[PDB]
This record gives C-alpha cells, sequence and structure tokens, in this order.
RNA sequence: GGAAGUCGGAAUCCGCUAAGGACUGUGUAACAACUCACCUGCCGAAUGUACUAGCCCUGAAAAUGGAUGGCGCUCAAGCGU
RNA sequence: CUGUCCCUAUCUACUAUCUAGCGAAACCACAGCCAAGGGAACGGGCUUGGCAAAAUCAGCGGGGAAAGAA
RNA sequence: GUCCCUACUGAUGAACUCGUCGCAAUGGUAAUUCAGCUUAGUACGAGAGGAACCGCUGAUUCAGAUAAUUGGUUUUUGCGGUUGUCCGACCGGGCAGUGCCGCGAAGCUACCAUCUGCUGGAUAAUGGCUGAACGCCUCUAAGUCAGAAUCCAUGCCAG
C-alpha cells in the first residue's frame, strides 16, 4: 500500500518498468524503497539469483 | 519452527481472518441476528426524556 | 532420510526399547531385540516405544549367522498391546512382531509370515506389496 | 458403518462398543464387551455357556426356521441405488420386524404351553 | 507445573465468569454474545468427515461429544456502562415487569422463611407513571453509556435438578449504536431467547466453568512429580476454567421428538440415553452437543460464549454429518438403542407373558 | 561422486581467532585467587586441553577431507598432480600433520608443567605460553591453509568424469570446432568464441543414444611439441587423451581455418597415435560448408587415404555449423561403441572352462522371450475410442478442464472438495446426492 | 502409451492403481495428480473410480479383476461397495469374499481369459473366482515366490514376470498361459512388478525411477506405442539390455 | 599459449608541455573502454596536517531484586574557579 | 544358567483427622518480613529503601545448625 | 572428636445492614519442536541430484481439562463357583482380621483413553528514505520506513 499522492503506472515506453510519480519527494522515494525491500531473495546466492524490482533512474515530471 | 507470536504468522493469520473467516461469520451472524431481531420483535420532566438527577470524595472537604 | 512415517495418527505406543519381538518375514531371522527407534522425542526416564508402521532400530537374538552380525532396521507389524483405529475400532494381535527393512524403506524378504497391520501397510508401499493378510 | 454381532454372545456390537482381536489365521475376532472378551480368553465355550445367543438356538430357545429368518442376510454381490427400491426396502423392514414379533410371541407361548 | 495457573486457590463463585467480551465494533448487526446451559454427559458420535488433507477424509470417524441442555433464557434486565479513566463503570441497571420466583430465590438466601419482598417497590415504579423515571434511565443508558448488556436467567424449573434457583448473568450486545442496543434489550424484556437464535450449528465457541474439585491432594496428582515455583500441597480442583475452540455441532430442538435422529438412520429418538443420563435425568429442552470434552460436572452451571476472535483453521469453517447418535445405557456396557430394539432382540419373557 | 563436501579452510588468523574465540565462549573463565590450587591446576589443565582438542579436530577434519593421491583411479591421480604440484600438495598435508603433532605435545608438556606448578601466576603464565605457542605456529601455517584454500575451491568447481564409462573424447587442435560440436550434441555450456585457448579446462556432456547415457568430454586443445615439452593446459587434454577408455573424435578442418597446415593435423596424429593405443579412433573432417572434402589436391587426398588404409582408425565427415552430419557421426560412433562395449563382454564372459558365467546366464533370462508351443494369440477388446482419440499435450489452446487444474481453480491442494458423486450412473440422475438410509 | 508417474512421492503405482480394459480404480488422497494423469492417459474411455477399500489406499493390493468382474476382500465396507457399484457399468460384476488371504491384489494375477493365483486358496474361492471373472483360474507358483499378483504383471497383449526366473520356468508359464512373457525389473531394479506397474492392452503406468531400458522392455513385451513392440525387438536388439542390466 | 601500464622479474627514459606514472584502481583471452595521480576553465576566501589539554564513549562482564543514602536532577540538583 | 536388578505374594515392625473427659516434656535474654551498606570472609536491633491491617486452621520439602586452617 | 517462630502453599474470617450483578489497581503468564501433501522432480544443475514463500494435514514435549469409549482397580463383599470347619440333613447361613477364584457396574484413574491450547503495538543485530556536518559523500545529526521466537500488553489465572 503506498502512501498518500502517488501515483503508479505500467507505462507502454518500456517492458518491464514502472513509474512511480508524485509531489512529495520523501513520500515517492520511501515507496520506491518499500517496494524495493519487500521483492528481495531469501536463502539464496545473490551473485546467482538476479531477479527483483530494482530502481533505475531518478528524476522530475518536467 | 515459527512461534505462534511470529509476524509473519500473524500476517498469514491477518489474511485468512480477512479473505475467508471474515464473510463466513459475516453471514453467520446476519442469519442469527435475524432470527434474534424476529424473536424480539415477535413535559421533558415529567416525561423522562430530559435526563435529571436520580432520585470517599474526589474533592477536599472545605 | 530418516525413516519416520509421515502423518501418522496418535496410537497407543506398546512396544518399548529393549523389547523382545518376533521376525515376519523369510528372512532368516527368527527374533528381533528393538534397542531404538526412529523420530521419537526425548525426555527424560521415558523408554522410547513404537507402535505399528514406526521405525525402530533393532537387533537378531537368534537366526541366520549372517544376519546375526549386524544392527538393523526394522518396521513392527503387529503389536499385542490394544490400540484405537479411528473408526473407532480397538484392536490388538496375537503377538508382537516386525519385519526387518533397509533404510530406504525396502524389505529384505519376500513373504511376510500371518498377518499385517493396517497402519503398516499404509505408511510402507513394500509391505502392502509382501503383505498376504493385512488387517 | 454397520450393527456387528458380537462373535460370542450375539448381542449387537455397534461401533465404538467393545474389543475385536485377530487371530494369526487370518480372521478377526469381534467381541462387544469385556465379559466377552474375558471369557474368550479363558477359553469357555458360547455354546454351553447358558447367556449366549448360541445356547439359545441349541437348547431351542428361539427359532430358527422361518421366512421372516432368511429374509436377514449379508449381501455380497451388491447392488444400484434406487430411491423407490430403498423406500419399498424401509416399509419392507418395518413390516418383518412386526410379523417377527408376533410370531416370536407365538413360538414363546408354544413353548411355555 | 504451569506458572500461569498458579494462585491455585479456588474459584470465588460457583459460576464463573466471562472476563472477555468480543470487541464491539457498530458495523455488525444487533446480536447477544453468550448464554448458559447443564451439563448433562457426552455420547457417541461417527461423522463422515469432509476435511481434505486428513487420511480420515470421505471415511467415518468416531467422535465424543458433550451434551448441554439448555432451556429459553428469560431476560430480565438491561445494564448500563460507562469507560472512565479508571475502567469500565456500570452507570446504571434498569429491570422489568415480574421477576420471576427463581430469579428472586436467586436474590435470596433462605427463600422459605422470607416475605418474599423483592422488586415489590420496583413493579410499583412500573405501575404507577413512574414509566417517566424508567424512560429517564433508557434515555441515560442511550445518551452516556457505551457497553450495554442484558441480564438473562434460566430456567431450573425445566432443568430437571433438585435446585430451584436460577442463574442471572450479563450477556454483551454488540454490533450496532448504543440507541440501537437499548432498544434491542427493551424490546427483549420478558421473553426467552433461544440458543438456536445465541448460537447456530458449526460454530466454533468457548466453555467457561468450574473444573471439579478433588480436595487436599498431593504432589503427586497435584503436578505429576516423579519457592513458588516449586510443587506444593494443597488444593487442587474447583478451578474458574475457560476453555476455548470447541466446535457446536448440533442444536436439538427438544420437541422434535426425534432430536438424535440423522439422515442415515431414521431411526425415531431422542438423545436422552436408554435408562436417562447417568446422575443427571432426561434432556428434554433445547440442547447443544459440541464436540470434545468440556470443564464441569454433570449438572453444573455452563457458560458458552463466542469466540473473541475471527477463526483461523478450516475447522471452524467445517460443515458437520452427523451418522448416528449414541443413545445406550451409560450405566454400563449397554447395546441396545430403545427398549424396542431391546425387546425385539431378547423375545418376550416370563415377566411379559404373566402380565398379559 | 565428487569432492565438493571438502569444509572451508581457514586462514591463519582465523583459525587462531576461531580456536581462540571457542575456548573463551565454550569455556568457563573465571576462576579467584583464594579456591584452592588443586581447583586452580584443574581450571588451567582443562582450558589447554580443550584448546588442543579443538585444534586436533580441526586439523584432522582438514587431513581426512582432502582426498589421497593414493586410491584414486591414475586419470584423476594424474589430473590433481598436473593440476595442484601434488608435490607441493603432499608437503602441505605435512606440514599440517607435523603442526598437529607439535600442538599435541605442547598440550602434553604444559599440562604436566601445569601438574606441577605452585601458584595462580604461575599457572596464567603456562596457559599463556601454551596457548600462544600454538597460535605462533599456526601463524607458521599461513601460507599452507591458503594453497589448501584455493586447491579446495578448485576441487570443489571441478567436473564429475566417470573413468570407466562409454565416453565419447573430443579432441584435437586450438580452434577446430571441439566447443561447437560438443554444444551441439549436448547441453552442457562450453564456450565458443574465434580465439585461440578459450576452453582452457576439461568440459563434460551426456547424450542418450538407444535407451544408454554416454559421456562426451571436451578438451582444450594440443599443439605440435614433443609431449615433454607441452604446457600445463595441454597435458590435461593428453591425461585426458591416455587414461579414458573411449571413442576418440579427433578434429581436424579441411579448410586452413584454424592456422595450423594440414600436414600440422597429420602429423600431431602420428604423434599422438600411441596415445589412441587402443581406443576407438575416429578422425572427422569438419568445415565442409566452406572446404568440402573433394575439392582438394588428390596428394592431400591420397595421405588421408593412407590414413584410412590402417588399423580401424576411421574417418567421418562433418559440418559443426550446417549440422549436416552431427547426428550421423553420433549415431555412427556411438553405435560402434555400444558394439564393441558388448563384444568385450560376451568375451569376458565366455570363460575357458566353458561355463557360462552367472551374470551372462542372467542377461540371457532377460533377453529370452518366452512363447506358447502351440503359437495361437489371445483376442482383446480395445475400444474404438482408443484408436480414435487424441493424445494430450500440455500447451494446447483447447484442452480439456481436467481435474487438477480444476482444484487449482477451486482452491488449492489441502482446501478442493472433491465430489465423489459426479461419476455415478444412476437410472434417474435427480436421484444423485442424496443421502442413503443406513440403519432403522 | 508407457507413462511415469508416482502417488504423493512412492514409485509403487500397482499399490495404488489397477487397470482392466475396462475401468481404472485410483486411491483417494490429497491431490488430484494421480487422478489426472491417469484420466489423461485414460480421457474417459472407460470409467476411473476414486475408490477405497478397507479404509485404505492400498485399493491396487487390495483387489483384481479383469475387464468382466472386479473383486474385493470381506474387510471392504457397504459404503464403499456402493461407491464401486454406482462407479462402475452394469457391464462388469462386482463381489466381495470371505477370503483368509485378503490381499487380492497381492495373491491373484489376472488377464481377460485366464487367471493365476497363491496354491493356498480355498476351494469356494476358487470357482466364485472363476465365475465372477468368467476365466480359467490355475495354481502355480513364480520365481518360487508365492505372491504371484505382487511379483509379476500380465496383460492379453503380454507379461512382465520376476528378473530371476529360470529358463524353463518362463517356458511353462508361456506354455500355461499363451501370451508371450518376458522377465524385467522396475523401478530401477525392483522386484515387485505387480506393486511398481499396473498394465492394461493399451496403457501402461510405471514409476518415475522406471529406468529408459527397462521401459522399452516394458514396451516391446505388451505392444505399446504402436509402432512394432513384438518382443522380437527384444530378441534382435538385445545390445541395450545386456549392456543396461549386466 | 595468450600478458599491449594493471598474472609475473628488473629498470623506469625522452619529447610535448598546462600535465600526464614505462601507471593508482575497474575491466578483456588479449585488446578496447573507464578511472586515479597531475593539469586548464567556472566558482570564490580561508583552509588542512600532526600533536597537546579539558569533558564525554569504549578501554571486559557473570550469575536471588537494589542502590551517588533514597527520590530525583540535563543553560543541573554534574564539572573548574 | 547366574556371586545381577526390579515388580508381585507372605510374615515381622513402626506407621492415625475431629468431639467428650484426662493431660506432660524438650526448650525459652527479648524478639522474629525482606534487599543494599554497616573495613576486623560478623548481624537480629543501626542507616535507607521495599513496604506494612485484627484473630486463626492445615501442609511443609526453606532460615533460625555447624568449620579453624596447614 | 557438642517442637516453636518465620517464609511459601492453600483454607476461614469481625468491623462497612444483608444480598445480587459488575469494574480492574497490582501480581503471575505459555506454548514448543519435528514430519508429511501441494508448490515440483519445478527453480538451479554437464550429470548426479535438488529447494523455498502461500495453502493443507498430522505427530513430540509442555500445559489445562474430561469420562462417550477402551484398559486397569473392587468393601457393590452385587452375583456365581469352590477349600477346611460348624449350625443333626436339605434350604439358608456363620467363621478363616476382605478364605480363595471368575465376572463385576458406580466411582477413580491411564498421551494405556479422549478434547483444547489464541493477537496488537514497540524494538536489538541489520537493511533503508530525505538530508547536513564536510560545496563530494553518508541510514543520523533534525525528521523517518522496515525488521528476531526479543520487550510491553490483550487473550488467560488471582482479585
Ligand atoms: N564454417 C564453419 N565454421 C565452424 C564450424 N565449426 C566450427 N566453426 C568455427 O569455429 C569457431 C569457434 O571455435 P570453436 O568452435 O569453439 O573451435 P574449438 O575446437 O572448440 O576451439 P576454440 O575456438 O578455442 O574454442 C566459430 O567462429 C566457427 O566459425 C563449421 O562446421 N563450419
Ligand atoms: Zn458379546
Amino acid at each position: 500500500v503506498m502512501a498518500p499522492g502517488v501515483e503508479v503506472e505500467i507505462s507502454k515506453a518500456q517492458k518491464d518498468e514502472l513509474i512511480l510519480s508524485g509531489n512529495s519527494l520523501e513520500a515517492v522515494s520511501q515507496s520506491a524503497a518499500d517496494i524495493q525491500q519487500i521483492c528481495k531473495v531469501r536463502n539464496k546466492d545473490i551473485r546467482k539469483f538476479l531477479d527483483g524490482i530494482y530502481v533505475s533512474e531518478k528524476g522530475n515530471i518536467v | 519452527a515459527k512461534s505462534a507470536r511470529a509476524s509473519r504468522i500473524k500476517e498469514n493469520h491477518q489474511r485468512f481472518k480477512k479473505n475467508i473467516a471474515g464473510p463466513v461469520e459475516a453471514a453467520r451472524l446476519e442469519r442469527l441476528s435475524a432470527k434474534l431481531m424476529a424473536i424480539a420483535q415477535a413535559s421533558g420532566v415529567k416525561s423522562g426524556k430530559s435526563i435529571g438527577r436520580k432520585d470517599s470524595s474526589i474533592v477536599f472537604p472545605m | 532420510k530418516r525413516g519416520a512415517p509421515g502423518g501418522k495418527l496418535k496410537m497407543t505406543l506398546g512396544l518399548p526399547v529393549g523389547a523382545i519381538m518376533n521376525c515376519a518375514d523369510n528372512s532368516g531371522a527368527r527374533n528381533l531385540y528393538i534397542i531404538a527407534v526412529k523420530g521419537a522425542g526425548a525426555r527424560l526416564n521415558r523408554l522410547p516405544a513404537g507402535g505399528v508402521g514406526d521405525m525402530v532400530m533393532a537387533t537378531v537374538k537368534k537366526g541366520k549367522p549372517e544376519l546375526r552380525k549386524k544392527v538393523h532396521p526394522a518396521v513392527i507389524v503387529r503389536q499385542a498391546k490394544p490400540w484405537k483405529r479411528f473408526d473407532g475400532v480397538f484392536l490388538y494381535f496375537e503377538d508382537n512382531a516386525g519385519v526387518i527393512v533397509n533404510p530406504k524403506g525396502e524389505m529384505k524378504g519376500s513373504a511376510i509370515t500371518g498377518p499385517v497391520g493396517k497402519e503398516a501397510a499404509e505408511l510402507w508401499p513394500r509391505i502392502a506389496s509382501n503383505a498376504g493378510v493385512v488387517m | 458403518m454397520r450393527i456387528e454381532n458380537c462373535f460370542f454372545c450375539g448381542r449387537p456390537a455397534w461401533p465404538s462398543k467393545g474389543i475385536t482381536f485377530m487371530r494369526n489365521d487370518g480372521k478377526a475376532f469381534r467381541f462387544c464387551r469385556s465379559k466377552c472378551h474375558k471369557n474368550f480368553k479363558m477359553k469357555r465355550n458360547p455354546r454351553k455357556l447358558k447367556w449366549t445367543k448360541a445356547y439359545r438356538k441349541n437348547a431351542g430357545k428361539e427359532m430358527v426356521v422361518d421366512s421372516t429368518l432368511q429374509f436377514a442376510a449379508r449381501r455380497n454381490v451388491p447392488v444400484r441405488y434406487n430411491r423407490e427400491l430403498w423406500q419399498k426396502t424401509l416399509k419392507a423392514m418395518e413390516r418383518i420386524s412386526e410379523i417377527r414379533a408376533r410370531r416370536e410371541r407365538v413360538f414363546y407361548k408354544k413353548r411355555m404351553a | 507445573g504451569s506458572l500461569a495457573f498458579l494462585p491455585r486457590k479456588r474459584a470465588a463463585r460457583h459460576r464463573g465468569r466471562v472476563k472477555s467480551f468480543p470487541k464491539d465494533d457498530p458495523k455488525k448487526p444487533v446480536h447477544l454474545t453468550a448464554a448458559m446451559g447443564y451439563k448433562a454427559g457426552m455420547t457417541t458420535i461417527v461423522r463422515d468427515l469432509d476435511r481434505p488433507g486428513a487420511k480420515a477424509h470421505k471415511k467415518e470417524v468416531v467422535e465424543a461429544v458433550t451434551i448441554i441442555d439448555c432451556p429459553p433464557m428469560v431476560v430480565v434486565g438491561l445494564v448500563g456502562y460507562i469507560e472512565t479513566p479508571r475502567g469500565l463503570r456500570s452507570l446504571t441497571t434498569v429491570w422489568a415487569e415480574h421477576l420471576s420466583d427463581e430469579v428472586k430465590r436467586r436474590f435470596y438466601k433462605n427463600w422459605y422463611k422470607s416475605k418474599k419482598k423483592a422488586f415489590t417497590k420496583y413493579a410499583k415504579k412500573y405501575a404507577e407513571n413512574n414509566g417517566a423515571s424508567i424512560t429517564r434511565e433508557l434515555e441515560r443508558i442511550k445518551k452516556y453509556c457505551t457497553v450495554v448488556r442484558v441480564l438473562a436467567h434460566t430456567q431450573i424449573r425445566k432443568t430437571p435438578l433438585k435446585q430451584k434457583k436460577a442463574h442471572l448473568m450479563e450477556i454483551q450486545i454488540n454490533g450496532g449504536s448504543v440507541a440501537d442496543k437499548v432498544e434491542f434489550g427493551r424490546s427483549l424484556f420478558e421473553k426467552p431467547v433461544t440458543i438456536d437464535t445465541i448460537f447456530e450449528k458449526d460454530e466454533m465457541i468457548d466453555v467457561i466453568a468450574v473444573t471439579k474439585g478433588h480436595g487436599f491432594v498431593g504432589v503427586t496428582a497435584r503436578w505429576g512429580t516423579k519457592q513458588w515455583t516449586v510443587a506444593r500441597a494443597g488444593q487442587m480442583g474447583y478451578h474458574h476454567r475457560t476453555s476455548v475452540n470447541h466446535k457446536i455441532y448440533r442444536i436439538g430442538k427438544g420437541d422434535d421428538e426425534a432430536n438424535a435422529s440423522t439422515e442415515t438412520d431414521l431411526t425415531k429418538k431422542k438423545i436422552t440415553p436408554m435408562g436417562g443420563f447417568v446422575r443427571y435425568g432426561e434432556v428434554n429442552n433445547d440442547y447443544v452437543m459440541i464436540k470434545g470434552s468440556v470443564p464441569g460436572v454433570k449438572k453444573r452451571i455452563m457458560t458458552l460464549r463466542k469466540s473473541l476472535f475471527t477463526h483461523t483453521s478450516r475447522k471452524a469453517l467445517e460443515k458437520v454429518e452427523l451418522k448416528w447418535i449414541d443413545t445406550s445405557s451409560e450405566f454400563g456396557h449397554g447395546a441396545f438403542q430403545t427398549a424396542a430394539e431391546k425387546k425385539q432382540f431378547m423375545g418376550t419373557l416370563k415377566k411379559d407373558l404373566q402380565t398379559s | 561422486t565428487g569432492w565438493k563436501d571438502i569444509p572451508p579452510v581457514p586462514t591463519a588468523q582465523e583459525f587462531i581467532d576461531i580456536v581462540l574465540s571457542r575456548t573463551q565462549r565454550r569455556l568457563p573463565t573465571q576462576i579467584r585467587p583464594g579456591f584452592k590450587i588443586s581447583r586452580i591446576r584443574a581450571f588451567y589443565t582443562r582450558k589447554v586441553k580443550f584448546t588442543q582438542e579443538t585444534c586436533s579436530e580441526k586439523f584432522g577434519a582438514i587431513i581426512s577431507s582432502f582426498p589421497v593421491l593414493s586410491d584414486q583411479h591414475p586419470f584423476h591421480r594424474d589430473l590433481m598432480n598436473i593440476l595442484y604440484d601434488a608435490d607441493h600438495f603432499k608437503v602441505a598435508l605435512g606440514q599440517i600433520s607435523t603442526a598437529k603433532n607439535l600442538i599435541e605435545t605442547i598440550s602434553r608438556d604444559y599440562v604436566r608443567l601445569l601438574k606441577y606448578a605452585q601458584s595462580l601466576y604461575q599457572c596464567k603464565q603456562l596457559k599463556r605460553a601454551a596457548l600462544g605457542r600454538m597460535a605462533t605456529l599456526i601463524k607458521r601455517l599461513k601460507d599452507p591453509l591458503i594453497y589448501l584454500d584455493q586447491v579446495r575451491q578448485h576441487l570443489a568447481r571441478l567436473p564429475d568424469i566417470n573413468p570407466t564409462t562409454r565416453t565419447l573424447l573430443v579432441a584435437g587442435f586450438p580452434n577446430v570446432g571441439k566447443s561447437s560440436f560438443v554444444r551441439s550434441v549436448t547441453r552442457a555450456d562450453t564456450p565458443v568464441e574465434p580465439y585461440a585457448f578459450t576452453t582452457k579446462s576439461l568440459f563434460v556432456g551426456h547424450l542418450d543414444y538407444k535407451y544408454l547415457r554416454y559421456q562426451v568430454i571436451d578438451t582444450p586443445g594440443i599443439l605440435d611439441h614433443p609431449l615433454e615439452e607441452m604446457n600445463t593446459i595441454e597435458m590435461q587434454s593428453v591425461t585426458a587423451l591416455a587414461h579414458l577408455r573411449a571413442a576418440v573424435l579427433y578434429f581436424m578442418d579441411i579448410s586452413e581455418q584454424c592456422g595450423f597446415s594440414l600436414k600440422a593435423q597429420i602429423n600431431l596424429f602420428k604423434s599422438i597415435k600411441p596415445l589412441f593405443a587402443n581406443k576407438m579412433v575416429f578422425i572427422v573432417l569438419n568445415k565442409m560448408d566452406i572446404k568440402k572434402f573433394e575439392e582438394l589436391d588428390p596428394e592431400m587426398q591420397q595421405e588421408i587415404n593412407d590414413l584410412t588404409k590402417s588399423g580401424e582408425v576411421e574417418i567421418l565427415r562433418a559440418s559443426c555449423a550446417t549440422q549436416e552430419g552431427v547426428q550421423e557421426v553420433k549415431n555412427h560412433v556411438c553405435e560402434r561403441l555400444l558394439v564393441e562395449r558388448v563384444s568385450q563382454k560376451l568375451k569376458a564372459g565366455t570363460h575357458s572352462n566353458g561355463n557360462i558365467g552367472t551374470r551372462l546366464q542372467e542377461v540371457m533370462a532377460r533377453i529370452h522371450v518366452a512363447t506358447p508351443m502351440d503359437g495361437t494369440t489371445r483376442e482383446t477388446f480395445i475400444p474404438e475410442a482408443v484408436k480414435n482419440l487424441k493424445k494430450y499435450d500440455k500447451n494446447d489452446p483447447n484442452r480439456r478442464v481436467l481435474a487438477r487444474d480444476i482444484e487449482e481453480a477451486n482452491g488449492g491442494a489441502g482446501v478442493f472438495n472433491v465430489d465423489l458423486r459426479k461419476d455415478w450412473i444412476l437410472e434417474n440422475p435427480e436421484w444423485k446426492y442424496d443421502k442413503i438410509p443406513e440403519i432403522f | 502409451m508407457a507413462v511415469r508417474a508416482q502417488f504423493e512421492n512412492s514409485n509403487e503405482v500397482g499399490v495404488f492403481a489397477t487397470l482392466t480394459n475396462s475401468y481404472c480404480l485410483v486411491a483417494l488422497g490429497a491431490s488430484e495428480n494421480f487422478y489426472s494423469v491417469f484420466e489423461a492417459e485414460l480421457q474417459d474411455v472407460i470409467p476411473i473410480c476414486r475408490t477405497t477399500i478397507a479404509g485404505t489406499r492400498i485399493i491396487g493390493r487390495l483387489t483384481a479383476g479383469n475387464r468382466k468382474g472386479l473383486l474385493v476382500p470381506t474387510t471392504t465396507t457397504d459404503q464403499e461397495l456402493q461407491h464401486l457399484r454406482n462407479s462402475l457399468p452394469d457391464d462388469i460384476r462386482i463381489q466381495r469374499i470371505e477370503e483368509r488371504l485378503s490381499a487380492l491384489g497381492n495373491v491373484i494375477v489376472c488377464n481377460d481369459h485366464t487367471a493365476l493365483i497363491h496354491p493356498d486358496l480355498e476351494r469356494e474361492t476358487e470357482e466364485i473366482i472363476a465365475d465372477v471373472l468368467g476365466v480359467e483360474v490355475f495354481r502355480q507358483t513364480i520365481a518360487d515366490h508365492v505372491l504371484v499378483g505382487s511379483y509379476m504383471a500380465l496383460s492379453n497383449q503380454g507379461g512382465l514376470v520376476h528378473p530371476k526366473t529360470s529358463i524353463q520356468d518362463q517356458d511353462e508359464l508361456s506354455s500355461l498361459l499363451g501370451v508371450p512373457l518376458v522377465a524385467g525389473s522396475v523401478n530401477r531394479g525392483s522386484n515387485v512388478i505387480g506393486g511398481g506397474m499396473v498394465v492394461n492392452d493399451w496403457l501402461a503406468v510405471t514409476g518415475l525411477d522406471t529406468t529408459a531400458p527397462e521401459l522399452s522392455v516394458i514396451e516391446s513385451v505388451f505392444r505399446l506405442g504402436e509402432g512394432a513392440g513384438p518382443g522380437a525387438i527384444n530378441t534382435s536388439m538385445k545390445n541395450t539390455i545386456v549392456e543396461s542390466f549386466y
């Protein structure tokens, strides 16, 4: 569940990627960190199992 | 093994309580309440609407 | 992998540690001496015991010299101590008997003399195959 | 579920009522109570003990030949479910029960003539 | 032994108290929480299990159930509570017309010699147009109270015991606004409530009772042995207990005349065993037949309440398909369900011939 | 089966820290000067011992986990010898062993001195001395621990090559197509790149042919050099070429693609034929798709024919890019291996005395088919739905719902309620789902 | 068609399965993976019954039958027998027998023309089997093992017998039956063919540990997978088997 | 075998200069590529290296619940004058 | 079979709540709730804290007993 | 060669008119581990091998109850058999500190029998968001997210 005021979009710009936009920087970044932390691997090999949902680009909407 | 007080165990218990037992007990209470309601329906001062005074301590005796 | 059967229901335990038991197969051994059981919960001063369908670790007392050299796993097939099956029927056998089984769960003999406990037949597929009477 | 009959005495051995014993020969002995269990373990003869259906039928205290008694049998070739068949079976059960009771009254009176 | 149930003092009151009602939220409909009953004994059932994942699936399993006779329960009062920094406080109570002789016996100790003068001025307080006062108490409950309970008493007159004194308790109303629940209680004054309206079938509930007393018992049986944490000799038994998670399997209507009948055995018989419940008698009223054992002696008062929390097991969602109910005599090693069965089995007797 | 079960070999500092933490934490460390002298002696003696048994257990585990080169198949023996400098390996193990002996001697001597100690200060100094002398020993055994850790990792990563199994050993010169053929034939990941020494170790894959499991071993690549002067990696191939009963597949490239002359390949073969003493030898000419065999000078054609007219070495043709004959090469070489192996098994079984061996009797029994003397067949009723039925395929769109998919959609594994009356064939189908009366 | 499966995690499929040319019996437990594979291989061509005998999941080792009948022990309860009848059509007759040897699947092997039983059954049991199955019933032993129902499989197209039977013994059973007979192993060298296989005239289900050579043996023996599968392949193409099971 | 500054051994020069090491790290089978040192442009005014002296933390601790005397105290009700 | 152990059986001996009546002795500075501190391996009264409610019955497994030192 | 006070465990209790129905300060506190099905012969792996979260079901230990059933116990001295002896015989009984033997209800017991054992917040190691110190940088300084069978409570026992 996200912080209030953040928009989430599965864009048809690149495949298998997500956009998290908003007005409050703390809320945007904390939501991104929460999703990144919830999708994490357990009791496996980090060097071998590369799968996850990871932040790629940070910037401004306009 | 995971204890009965584990956070993960509590989370799974919460999902189970919210998704299945919730609706089941809701319908059960609906039926029971319907039956119980059926069997049950089977001047201000001189009227009581104005609630007045009926008939150790907290303050120091002055 | 420990030869502990899975899903076994609670049953009265009648063959403790230090037990003399008969051998029901054609493996050539005559009696077994249960000295240990598998999957037990170690509590103080209690001698562990096993019911039918439970793996125990036993030594042969009399029988074939070749078998009288090593300690062997074995699952007990008949229990004289009464126990109740979930259909509420209490029952017990005439004696206490078992069969020598390898750790994987395969018997050394080819035929079991006498009847076979229903719990043991359910738990071990090989016994259900080499069983003559199942009750 | 089936209303079993006690091996030693013949009273109905209902479920959860009693103990059964498995001989090495491969056939099971179902007893309805501890009395019967202990009597068989002491190896007394049910045909001789006088509180058993075996003794009653051997000394001729109960009827053994009656069409009412050949209606009852364990069935070894099963049949298909049929609602009217089962209902008519229930009604036949009632009729045969009352006929058996009334013929039993007559048998008792003819004996104690 | 256990360091939780350690003040091994005897229960101060023979009835037992709920000590916790389920948390109230107005979203649910208006309902009562608990009820009483009297233990009769236990019988044997076989159930066609439908439990996916167990080897007893789609099979018949013999199971032990307990009988609690629950005659209709008369509602006679309404208690309104307020919430304070020191806890919950009983703001005020409102009784009803014509309290019965059994609840008045509960109020008195030497009932035979007393002048039976309980609630006479309260009956006058109703009948003499002080309905204004009673309504002002009701509006005080509506306006100031947050927890509302119902005073309810059982019917020993119907229950087959030598006693004649009833058992009052406060049963909390849940699921609604304070005004709605006050209206519910006021409308429920002087009408019996039925156990099938309080609970229903297949609902896992909680049973509160006083477990049997054994007097001064040594450590061997008191603690199961071979500072306050050391096993000591003293009172064992007669202890207030609240046992949780007991599935109610059947509610028998008492007047059905076929209470023990299932869909598979078309035998018209009641729950009462052949010869009656040992040391209790006959269950001639509505009865609750519950899985497993229950704290308490036969004919002891019971408290049946709902679970404090939503369930987490498939065991509570399960439906129960009974097959037959044991009716044989508990007085010994019985084998006959009905006197007709016994007569048909044993034939006619010397007494039958001499009488006829 | 393998050598991956070697426990980690600590460095000297890690070993010292482990042993001293262990004797610090698993054992009491509070004594007072006002205690009995016997108690003080016992306390410090127990400390020194516990340290000694901890060190002995660790060193013994190290010494006994690693394989002993004496008892391996000489394939593995020579592979380890060339890949680990068995001399250095054995001297490192010997240093570990002599350190174990030194530690146990120190413990014994200092326990005796502690027995004859007379004060708490003396006991403390004797304990400190003993535990520090053992530490100095470890700091001396810094380097062998590092070498053993490295070799432990390399052995744990080595593949499993079974010395005695039906094997296709592919060898040849750098850049002939060995790795390409290996990936085209089996599913083992062997790198294919255009540079010289891509494959620098031994790779192994597996095959199925006539329901038998075959091994395939890709070797690095040998270079025109008298065995004595070759490289280590090159000798990895030669050890493989020497100590494995197999079909050798020597890859020649008709085209000059690799960078070595056809005369150079012919030379190498004649040089390593003594390695291919009695193994089943197949030369495969690849790269036909760039230079077919017929497009050559008859002089080289005739040299190849002269090599063919010798022993039972066989010339085959393939192309590891168009996959024209890879399956044919598979079939031919594996079939020849199978027939040779069954032949030698039959000969080994056939004793000179004439008595058929027990295993041979058993295999003849498993081969024999028993048939009725009259030769009459028996009539069977196969329903025509079998012949007009469609095979189940798990990827098809319009499949049938199927019970497993039903339970998965309608719940899980311990959730779905199976309806046992759905398959009941009655007279009136509404009579289904009826509580059958049972007792009266 | 020969396929590979396991009940829950057990490779002994003959313990939990029973195939004839007119019906299939499948044990009841947990998931419907066993039922799913059996129905996918028998796509409503013949009825399949999810049953239990004696409150037990060893229906394969407790039951025996052919295309013309089904046979159950006396320990079978009436509800289970009623389930069997309502699940199977009227063209199959089902009988319960009061025999001491309750392991019917272990003591009686059956093809839809003949039969072979433990020498220690009763005469009354002999004629009632001969009547209910409508087959010629004989009294022999295999590999000197008294449990033919356990240590052998058979069909109207073939038979797999204990791997350690003598040549003359194999010839004797071949003369007795009339079906081509080969000795082979199941489930990676297991001796319990009856428990490790269940084989009908057009389908076989073995355990997942059954090796490819012995699966090929099975197919060639019972003419599965259409193709040829004569057993003549076993005689001619012998290199595979002599290599694999030496 | 391959080793182009960076798997290894030794020296480590010259020009161009603003400055650039026969190279501090990342990387390739080798390269390539990136990066550091150093240098120039923008910015604009104080920085940064080592010690010393106060106070504070750690600088080692077991086993019935307890002790600046207790409460409690934080621009003190602690510390120095 | 035993120079082994345990259980069952028998015998021997000591084993016993309340009421009526009868009715001692041992022993006794005064007492008796805990924790820390009380330099002299010393606390029971002192300091300062915990606390702390009449009168009784039963059970009892803890304290009110110990060194003297080469 | 030296039966009493007190603690703990329970049980009564005058004063507040008796009684009923409640609140909860404080004090204790509880659950534990293993295995099987599905995930799945899937992920991964040259091969051999081979998991995990969600869902489901049992078992071990511990704890609190209970007498449907089963087993044990017998002064039910309830019924029957039988030894010695006696009441003249039969019947009916007595004595042998419960003569002995069999069955034996009621009651009491036995993981020898059966039932039940529950949910929120705050944290440690640690992983982070924004962002100074220190124009780079930084989980920390201000602010703040998550997170162990841990802590504190509810559920539970005493009042
Ligand atoms: N045209 C053609 N090229 C081939 C064929 N087989 C291999 N190659 C070439 O071989 C090159 C790669 O070398 P590898 O196949 O790995 O040869 P190798 O014997 O394993 O030796 P390494 O190259 O060191 O691994 C590719 O670039 C191909 O062009 C073939 O059949 N036809
Ligand atoms: Zn009976």
